[PDB]
């Protein structure tokens, strides 16, 4: 993640002095589009286990959650991300591949969802001003939506 | 505080026209904060 991070800094140093319609940006927004399932992916780790941590904190999350211990485990999980309905079936798969559960198949739902956020910050604000830049230095182009 | 009182009752949207007020509180916030929990707060009949 922070190689990342350090190939966003020079994306962003390359687009330095860029004027509205700028040819560089142009390319990037070109190589972002091949580029697009891979970037898709990306984005989708990180909406992934933001809404995550959201989520973990819901009230209805914590309703699933009834163990002593605060462990929830990987059928409770299932069925309180089902009931939220913002992930699909194979993105609650991921997350249960993710959330090394234990041998008893019980999830530290706290420690899961705090995991990723401190590693992936870093390149997930890069990726947003990334982002930012470009929408706002190149603003008639669909693709960029 | 005050309006704290008239949320689960029958008749809250009594003068204002929008009568599905409740419905769709529970649609939008029910998934993130519970539907049953929604339901008891706005004194609906989720079987009904």
């Amino acid at each position: 993640l922070d190689l990342q991070k350090d190939m966003v800094v020079m994306l962003l140093s390359l687009l330095e002095g860029n004027v509205v319609n700028g040819m560089i940006a142009r390319q990037m927004v070109d190589m972002l589009v091949e580029s697009s399932s891979n970037v898709e992916m990306i984005l989708k780790f990180f909406d992934m286990f933001l809404k995550l941590k959201d989520i973990v904190g819901s009230e209805a999350f914590q309703d699933y959650v009834t163990d002593p211990r605060g462990l929830i485990s990987k059928k409770d999980f299932q069925k309180a991300m089902d009931s939220q309905k913002q992930f699909t079936g194979p993105e609650i798969q991921f997350l249960l591949s993710c959330s090394e559960a234990d041998e008893n198949e019980m999830i530290n739902c706290e420690e899961f969802a705090n995991r990723f956020q401190e590693p992936a910050r870093d390149i997930g604000f890069n990726v947003a001003v990334l982002l930012t830049n470009l929408s706002e230095h190149v603003p008639h182009d669909p693709r960029l939506r | 505080q005050w309006d704290r009182l008239v949320l689960n009752t029958p008749s809250f949207p009594s003068n204002y026209w929008d009568k599905f007020v409740k419905r769709k509180v529970l649609d939008k916030h029910g998934d993130i904060f519970g539907r049953e929990r929604i339901a008891e707060l706005l004194g609906m009949d989720l079987a009904s």
